[PDB]
């Protein structure tokens, strides 16, 4: 929250590629693992399809060709190799959260993507213009006012009533 | 010119979708 | 050779290059209403009332947004719950001030996609495959049931809807938190861990993979010439990878079982997403998160904070200010 | 808008000059095979 | 053999106002000794015009009519006030209280929205003298107070307001508040508007009488923001007369 | 020349007493006897000229005046401000706690 | 006081007040500085001497608060006027400046004492030229800032490198790939007591 | 810090005559406050009607003065409005209207006086916080 | 400040041939309150996109 | 807008149709392994 | 000087795109 309040980090581009590298990861991940239940070849007689594969078969236990298909089918492209397949899971998750690290490096430094200052001009002339972008700075400042006295005790901060920024009746 | 600049890159996209789909390399067996 | 049967070949062709299908037959004009409506909304429309307190929003691209802050306004709280299609509209004049358009691509949307998961058990039927990749779908879906359908039905307004923008999805975020305290909800907790460990096992998978493919190549070519499409060989080695991770850990916490290993994929995350999206339907019916605000106090009976009052602190910030000239009474109720 | 002016130049680099790049090596690679 | 809620409940009817029966041509007398009350007051208006901004210096710009976008939002009901008798026997109401504003939005061609405050607050309107009767000739003229679109608590945007919020441009710290002044120093703008009702319909059983409105107003200014409009707002109206 | 009226208010009478003729009803209970009943009258019967006109409020008991002379020290009039007296913000004015 | 020393006691020269996508020099933002104003020195009506609060670093924004030597609150910019106590207003607070441009001057009329206050948080009050480059009014950083943000970022991604590089050199035996005769007896458990180690059976 | 009989000791009536409660009234005030009158008062608020508050300057400023046990102890019997001149009986609970307001039927006399004096210690313990509202939570 | 002054080159032709108004309720008449239904500037644009 | 509503109306019953009826066109035996 | 802004980019394209049209052919040309 402090993040929010204070950096607007959800406003970074390089949040916004690790939670792509992180959402993503896990669609891969939940894809992944569903294609090969669902593509499975028949090895065994049971109901259970488990107990039919053994760890040393030199067979793949699923169809690649089928998957293919399936997904080329479904959503126009699909994987066509194995290989890529699995270095795209090692890739993805794994540059998502690189970015984010650079742009907690940034924020180290106060350098953040707080504002757009197109935005800013406008509104600062124009008391019509609002957009989700003004509607969060809002929040950002009741929240910085509203923690801030608890939250870093060592300012003694003494925030009396009518400074708060505060809507209507709330 | 934002907007153009926007709108044309989104454009940009919209089409590869078409040629990585129907003018994908075609997946050959074996 | 009739001319109604062989429509019906066509609908259920394998042979073609998109497989349509009757679920398809929903699918593609829903998602092209709400594409379509979507891209010239997000471009063009005028600014919203969202909160129905006649302060329009603006959203779109001509109107002084870019890519990060635009968006399809939610409909107007005056409308709540009620249906707004164009024909009930005056004018399209009116239908576009009061956030006719979200309206219209949510509904569309949410069906099209309902018939893409069914599509999804359709095909796997008409190839001979096991059934159930749907199933893994229904976790996404039914998080966007949530945001778009269930929280508004729940709260009374689809003015309280997720944004069709990435800001707007922002500040659906940061007021859910002010009025449902989602960090501490359970739910939202196993969402955390079902997308973090998603990512996580998604790393792992790839990386043993990866770590264990068998010579096939030259240092000067990439080693995914190493497998051909449709080779009936396996193109790593499963046995290798098992003998790495499980003395990285210890035997018994290694899969050696590749049906188990992937199954494992697919249920952490899927069931991660179930309960988030179990989450925000609930916080629907304002069965909110974990309060433990003022639960400290001393001898005396002094209030002693702990990070759940400084969280409160926070969560205060945000319900003060926002929607800042829509609430006349103290209380904020929905 | 009161907008960087040089964001569009920028931005037309950014796009135009990694995708030339994409383009020179794939077509080089058709005309071999 | 009046409707009820659950007839009448997103129909648009509750945004109409009591129609007199078209044989209703008589006359409601007035007794300079009695007193009398209008019990309720309502208009609904149907047309709203706005003045647009011709630019040069002597072609005086025209009305243009505009959209409603604001929906069945628009009437005024439930007014009450007194009805005195003059000396030179013309009537006076005397606005009390009742629903006698709605805001509203209209948008004129090319885009512009024109909101505003409809309203008859503080109305008194007037008769010509020597009445003691109304009829489907008499007429009240009458002029009526337009508070601010907004109230004082109303925060703009950035946060800025008159009687709450901040005072400055806060995401521009070091910029020169000097051509920011109009859009930082909020104002509650109060002027004034004039109507003419025009009474056509008298049940002179029953003390209802019903006719034309128009009036005459400004538009929300976005508490000093930018320069109004003028709007004209025409519109039919009913009225119920007791002996008070 | 743009000034805000609310903040110059501040500057009177009306930031250091009970402004009979601008001051939310609330203020009526900073002082005992005085909430609901007496601030209801004072409010509906504003403005006054001077603090004296409170006690020619119709209908007054004479225990009322009693609380009232008790009080007029802490009661002030200056101009009515439109920004304070429209939108019924003297019965509400958006505050609560 | 030489005002290069009053500069350096302004915020707007902290390193970390600017943006990532905030470009430019320092005065494409607050713009070129001119002159030092002078030191300002408010009074309540009792003649007390007020101290600004001054903003944090961490704050975009900062609520203009007035305390005494003690630090008790005696003054404030309010949000919300109608519950307001401490109002400029209220309490009669005046702004007098010694030194700088502005030196031996003093202002009573609130909206201008309201307007140093303002800027007394960003510290020491400077004139600057805003139009010369067209200053937006949004702080940026220094280099001083956009050094330090480039070099850890540059190491942050070498770390990588050194990692990526490493791995190649004590693995390129096996960088196409492992060995296709991988027998499941050297991967298994128990089969030799040093792991890899195949002199090592038992 | 600590429950001191200094902490517990509040006035019993207008004329200075005091009263020390055990920590047991204190805490058997406490449950019954919650029981019976936190869904509008909790933390000294009243969200029905916040211009009036639990606090106990403005309990001194009612009519008649209601910052002591007597005081409050009559209010939870025979409510009046702040300035004493009506009986609100028929809105807000009172032993007067327990058959409107079920949960006062089964509190006694002594039930009373424990939830009077929480009222009177609470703010002596949490300061502003009593009656102050979300801006001191 | 009609529309040779602004530089537009294609609005003429439309205008030469009989589109005169848009959606927005303007034409380039001057009239206001226009009602050009689908053969407006905007929907010639449309149909040349579609 | 009623021009509108009665082909929004007519257009929704048409695909709608088309989805009832095909999956009533023996469905399950368009399969792969075993028809009926 | 008061020069045309849009005129870095006009003369940016201006080189760049016929430039690699060239590049492109050339490259392809050198490697049948
Ligand atoms: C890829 C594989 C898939 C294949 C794909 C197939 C390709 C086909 C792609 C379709 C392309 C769709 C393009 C979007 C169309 C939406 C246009 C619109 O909505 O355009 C509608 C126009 C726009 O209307 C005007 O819309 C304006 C909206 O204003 C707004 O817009 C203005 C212009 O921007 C200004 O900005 C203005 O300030 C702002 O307020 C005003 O309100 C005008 O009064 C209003 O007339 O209306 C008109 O007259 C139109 C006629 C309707 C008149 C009413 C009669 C109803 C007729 C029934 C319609 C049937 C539809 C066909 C279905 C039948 C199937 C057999
Ligand atoms: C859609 C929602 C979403 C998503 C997907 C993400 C995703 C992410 N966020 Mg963002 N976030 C969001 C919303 C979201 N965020 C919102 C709305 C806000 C408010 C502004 C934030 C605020 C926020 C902050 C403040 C930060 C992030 C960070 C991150 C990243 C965390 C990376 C990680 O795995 O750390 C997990 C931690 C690690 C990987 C570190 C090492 C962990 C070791 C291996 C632990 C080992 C444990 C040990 C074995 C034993 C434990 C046992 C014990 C428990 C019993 C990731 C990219 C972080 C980031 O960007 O970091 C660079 C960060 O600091 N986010
Ligand atoms: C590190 C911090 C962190 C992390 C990791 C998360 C993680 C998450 N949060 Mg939490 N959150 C955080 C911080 C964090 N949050 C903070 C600080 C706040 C308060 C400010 C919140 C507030 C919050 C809210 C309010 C919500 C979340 C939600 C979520 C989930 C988002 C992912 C999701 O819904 O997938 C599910 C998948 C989808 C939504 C995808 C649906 C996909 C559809 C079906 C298809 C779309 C097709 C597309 C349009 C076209 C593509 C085709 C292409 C050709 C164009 C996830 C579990 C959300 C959640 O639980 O939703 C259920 C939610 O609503 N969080
Ligand atoms: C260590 C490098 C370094 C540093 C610290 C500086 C520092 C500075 N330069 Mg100098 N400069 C440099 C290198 C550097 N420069 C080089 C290499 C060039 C040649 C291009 C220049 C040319 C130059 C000019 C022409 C100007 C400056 C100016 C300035 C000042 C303002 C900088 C600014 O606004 O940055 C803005 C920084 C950013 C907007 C961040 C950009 C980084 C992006 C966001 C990252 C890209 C992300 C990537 C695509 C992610 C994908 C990865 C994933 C797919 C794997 C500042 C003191 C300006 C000035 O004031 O001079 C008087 C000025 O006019 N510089
Ligand atoms: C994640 C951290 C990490 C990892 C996994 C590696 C891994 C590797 N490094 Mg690199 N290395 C690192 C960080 C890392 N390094 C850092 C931070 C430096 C210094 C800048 C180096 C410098 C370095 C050199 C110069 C070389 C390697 C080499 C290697 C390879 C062989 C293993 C080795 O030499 O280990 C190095 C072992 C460690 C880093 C662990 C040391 C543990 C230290 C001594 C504990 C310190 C305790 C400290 C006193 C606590 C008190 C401090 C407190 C006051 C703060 C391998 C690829 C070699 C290579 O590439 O060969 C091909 C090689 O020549 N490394
Ligand atoms: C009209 C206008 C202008 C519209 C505006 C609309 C709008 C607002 C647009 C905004 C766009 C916006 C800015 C988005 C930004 C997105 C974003 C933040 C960028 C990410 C950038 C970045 C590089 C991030 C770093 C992290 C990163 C690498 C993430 C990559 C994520 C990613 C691509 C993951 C893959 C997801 C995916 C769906 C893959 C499916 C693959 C698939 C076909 C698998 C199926 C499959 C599975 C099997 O198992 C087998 C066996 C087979 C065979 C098989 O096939
Ligand atoms: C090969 C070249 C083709 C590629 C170029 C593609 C364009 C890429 C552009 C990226 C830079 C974005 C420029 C936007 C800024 C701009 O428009 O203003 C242009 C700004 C300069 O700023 C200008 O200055 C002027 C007065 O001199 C005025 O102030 C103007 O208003 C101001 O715009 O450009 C820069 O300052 C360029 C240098 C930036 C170098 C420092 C980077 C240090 C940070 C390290 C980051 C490493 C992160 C890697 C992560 C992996
Ligand atoms: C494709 C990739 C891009 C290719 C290279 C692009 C550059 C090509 C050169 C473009 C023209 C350069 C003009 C300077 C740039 C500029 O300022 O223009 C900018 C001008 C527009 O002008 C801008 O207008 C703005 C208001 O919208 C403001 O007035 C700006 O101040 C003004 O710059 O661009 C044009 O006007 C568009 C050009 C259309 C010209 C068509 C008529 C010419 C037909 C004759 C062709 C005969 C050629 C014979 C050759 C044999
Ligand atoms: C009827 C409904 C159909 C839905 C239509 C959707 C079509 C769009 C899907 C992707 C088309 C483009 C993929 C190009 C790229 C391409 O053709 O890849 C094709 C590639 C083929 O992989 P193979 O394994 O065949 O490649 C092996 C080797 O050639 C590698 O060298 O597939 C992947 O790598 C899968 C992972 C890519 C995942 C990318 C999907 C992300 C797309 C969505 C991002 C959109 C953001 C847009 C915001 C505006
Ligand atoms: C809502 C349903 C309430 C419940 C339950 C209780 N109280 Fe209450 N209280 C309520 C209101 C609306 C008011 C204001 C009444 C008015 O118009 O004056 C009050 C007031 C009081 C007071 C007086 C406070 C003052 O400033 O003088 C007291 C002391 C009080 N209420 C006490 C009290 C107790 C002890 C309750 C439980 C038994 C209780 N209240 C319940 C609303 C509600
Ligand atoms: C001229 C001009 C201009 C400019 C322009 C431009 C910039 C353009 C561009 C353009 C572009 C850039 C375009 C593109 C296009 C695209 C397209 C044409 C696409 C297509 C697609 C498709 C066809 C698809 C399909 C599909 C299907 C069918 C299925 C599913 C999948 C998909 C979706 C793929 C301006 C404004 C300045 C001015 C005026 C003039
Ligand atoms: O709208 Mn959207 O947000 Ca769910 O709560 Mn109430 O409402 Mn509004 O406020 Mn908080
Ligand atoms: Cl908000
Ligand atoms: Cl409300
Ligand atoms: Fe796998």
């Amino acid at each position: 929250l402090f993040f929010q309040g204070f950096h607007n980090w959800t406003l970074n581009p390089f949040h916004m590629m690790g939670v792509a590298g992180v959402l993503g990861g896990a669609l891969l991940c939940a894809i992944h693992g569903a294609t090969v239940e669902n593509t499975l070849f028949q090895d065994g007689e049971g109901a259970s399809t488990f107990r039919a594969f053994n760890p040393t078969q030199a067979e793949e236990t699923y169809s690649m060709v089928t998957a293919n298909r399936f997904w080329s089918q479904i959503f126009g492209i699909a994987f066509s190799n194995k290989r890529w397949l699995h270095f795209f899971m090692l890739f993805v998750p794994v540059t998502g959260l690189w970015m984010s690290a650079i742009g907690v490096v940034g924020l180290a430094l106060n350098l953040r993507s707080y504002d757009f200052i197109s935005q800013e001009i406008r509104a600062a002339e124009d008391p019509e213009f609002e957009t989700f972008y003004t509607k969060n700075l809002l929040l950002n400042e009741g929240i910085r006012a509203w923690m801030a006295p608890q939250d870093q005790p060592h300012e003694n901060f003494v925030f009396p009533e009518e400074v708060l920024p505060r809507g209507n009746a709330l | 010119m934002e907007t153009i600049t926007y709108v044309f890159i989104f454009a940009c996209i919209i089409a590869l979708f078409f040629f990585a789909i129907f003018f994908r390399e075609p997946p050959r067996i074996t | 050779a009739n001319l109604w049967e062989r429509f019906c070949n066509w609908v259920t062709s394998t042979d073609n290059r998109l497989y349509v299908g009757w679920f398809g037959v929903i699918m593609i004009p829903t998602l092209l209403a709400a594409t379509i409506c979507f891209v010239i909304a997000f471009i063009a429309a005028p600014p919203v009332d969202i909160d129905g307190i006649r302060e329009p929003v603006s959203g779109s691209l001509l109107y002084g947004n870019n890519i990060i802050t635009g968006a399809v306004v939610p409909s107007s709280n005056a409308i709540g719950l009620h249906f707004y299609p164009i024909w009930e509209a005056a004018s399209l004049d009116e239908w576009l001030y009061n956030g006719g358009p979200y309206q219209l691509i949510i509904f569309h949307f949410l069906l099209g996609a309902s018939c893409y998961m069914g599509r999804q058990w359709e095909l796997s039927y008409r190839l001979g495959m096991r059934p159930w990749i749907c199933v893994a779908y229904s976790a996404p879906l039914a998080s966007a049931f949530a945001v778009f359908l269930i929280y508004p039905i729940g709260q009374g307004s689809f003015s309280d809807g997720m944004p069709l923008g990435i800001s707007g999805t922002f500040n659906f975020m940061i007021v859910f938190q002010a009025e449902h305290n989602i960090l501490m909800h359970p739910f939202h907790q196993l969402g955390v861990a079902g997308v973090f460990g998603g990512a996580l096992f998604c790393a792992m998978h790839g990386s043993l993979v990866t770590s264990s493919l068998i010579r096939e190549t030259t240092e000067t070519e990439s080693a995914n010439y190493g497998y051909k499409f449709g080779q009936e060989e396996e193109t790593y080695n499963i046995v290798a990878a098992h003998g790495y991770f499980g003395r990285l850990i210890f035997q018994y916490a290694s899969f050696n079982n590749s049906r188990s290993l992937h199954f494992f994929l697919a249920a952490w995350p899927v069931v991660g997403v179930w309960f988030t999206a179990l989450g925000i339907s609930t916080m629907a019916f304002n069965l909110n998160g974990f309060n433990f605000n003022h639960s400290v106090i001393d001898a005396k009976g002094n209030v002693i904070n702990t990070w759940a009052d400084i969280i409160n602190r926070a969560n205060l910030g945000m319900e003060v200010m926002h929607e800042r000239n829509a609430h006349n009474f103290p209380l904020d109720l929905a | 808008m009161e907008v960087n002016q040089l964001g569009l130049i920028a931005t037309a680099l950014f796009v135009l000059v990694p995708s030339v790049f994409l383009i020179i090596l794939y077509v080089q690679t058709e005309s071999q095979q | 053999q009046t409707l009820t809620y659950d007839d009448i409940v997103g129909t648009g009817l509750a945004n109409k106002c009591p129609t007199l029966d078209d044989t209703a041509r008589g006359a409601y007398p007035i007794d300079s000794s009695q007193t009398y009350r209008i019990a309720r007051l309502c208009l609904q208006p149907t047309t709203f015009l706005v003045k647009e901004e011709p630019k040069n210096k002597r072609q005086e710009a025209e009305f243009v009519p505009t959209k409603l976008v604001t929906r069945e939002t628009t009437s005024l009901d439930q007014i009450q006030g007194e009805l005195k008798v003059n000396s030179d026997g013309s009537l006076t109401f005397v606005e009390e209280d009742g629903i006698d504003f709605q805001p509203v939005t209209v948008q004129m061609a090319g885009g512009e929205r024109i909101p505003l405050l409809f309203t008859v607050k503080n109305l008194v309107a007037s008769t010509q003298p020597n009445v003691t009767s109304i009829t489907t000739s008499t007429d009240f003229k009458g002029e009526f107070n337009v508070p601010s679109y907004r109230t004082a608590n109303f925060l703009d945007p950035k946060g800025r307001g008159l009687a709450s919020g901040y005072d400055s441009a806060i995401a521009l710290p070091q910029a020169k508040e000097e051509e920011l002044a109009r859009a930082n120093v909020k104002r509650f703008s109060l002027t004034k508007g004039q109507i003419s009702l025009n009474v056509a319909k008298v049940d002179g059983r029953t003390g209802e009488i019903a006719g034309t409105f128009e009036s005459e107003q400004l538009s929300d200014d976005d508490m000093g923001a930018h320069e109004p409009h003028e709007v004209k707002i025409q519109g039919v109206f009913y009225a119920s007369i007791e002996p008070a | 020349e743009l000034v805000n009226v609310v903040d110059e208010k501040l500057g009177t009478a009306y930031g250091e007493k009970i402004d009979l003729n601008n001051t939310n009803i609330a203020a009526f209970i900073q002082y005992r006897g005085l909430y609901p009943t007496l601030a209801k009258l004072i409010v509906k019967n504003a403005p006054y000229e001077s603090v004296e006109d409170v006690l020619n409020i119709p209908g007054l008991t004479e225990r009322q005046k009693q609380i009232l002379r008790e009080n007029l020290e802490h009661f002030t009039v200056t101009e009515v401000e439109t920004a304070l007296v429209e939108g019924g913000d003297r019965y509400n004015n958006g505050l609560y706690k | 006081i030489p005002e290069k020393l009053a500069f350096y006691d302004y915020i707007g020269n902290n390193p970390a007040k600017g943006g990532l996508f905030r470009t430019g020099p320092m005065n494409k933002g607050d713009g070129i500085a001119q002159a030092w104003k002078g030191h300002a020195v408010f009074r309540n009506k009792e003649g007390e001497e007020l101290f600004v609060r001054r903003m944090p670093a961490f704050f975009e924004s900062f609520p203009v608060i007035l305390t005494d030597k003690n630090g008790v609150v005696k003054a404030d910019i309010p949000f919300r006027r109608a519950e307001s106590k401490y109002s400029f207003e209220q309490q009669g607070v005046t702004v007098s400046f010694y030194g700088g441009e502005l030196n031996g001057q003093t202002f009573t009329d609130p909206p201008t004492v309201k307007s140093y206050a303002r800027k007394a948080i960003f510290g020491e009050i400077f004139e600057f030229d805003t139009e010369t480059l067209n200053s937006d009014g949004i702080f940026r950083t220094s280099p001083r800032g956009w050094f330090t943000f480039a070099h850890a970022v540059f190491a942050l991604l070498f770390f990588f490198g050194h990692i990526w590089h490493g791995a190649r050199t004590l693995f390129r035996d096996v960088f196409s790939g492992i060995d296709p005769e991988l027998s499941p007896e050297q991967v298994e458990w128990g089969f030799y007591q040093k792991v890899g180690d195949v002199t090592t059976r038992r | 810090a600590e429950l001191t009989p200094e902490v517990l000791t509040v006035p019993l009536n207008s004329e200075g005559k005091t009263i020390t409660l055990t920590e047991k009234q204190y805490l058997e005030g406490k449950r019954l406050f919650q029981y019976a009158c936190a869904s509008c008062h909790v933390g000294g608020i009243t969200k029905t009607n916040p211009s009036l508050d639990l606090r106990t300057e403005t309990l001194a400023l009612a009519t008649p003065p209601r910052d002591n046990i007597e005081g409050l102890v009559d209010y939870m019997k025979n409510p009046t409005t702040y300035d004493g001149e009506q009986e609100i009986a028929e809105v807000h609970p009172s032993l007067r209207s327990a058959d409107i307001f079920p949960k006062m039927r089964n509190l006694t006399e002594k039930d009373l006086v424990a939830i009077a004096g929480h009222i009177l210690v609470e703010p002596k313990i949490l300061g502003d916080k009593w009656g102050g509202g979300k801006v001191y939570y | 400040n009609p529309m040779w002054r602004q530089g537009m080159f294609v609005l003429p032709f439309m205008a030469r041939l009989g589109v005169t108004g848009s959606w927005s309720g303007w034409s380039i008449t001057g009239e206001t309150g226009i009602d050009p239904g689908f053969w407006s500037f905007e929907g010639v644009a449309l149909a040349h996109i579609v | 807008m009623e021009t509108l509503k009665i082909t929004v109306y007519i257009v929704v019953t048409f695909f709608v149709l088309l989805f009832v009826f095909g999956f009533l066109s023996g469905d399950p035996a368009r399969n792969p392994k075993r028809k009926d």
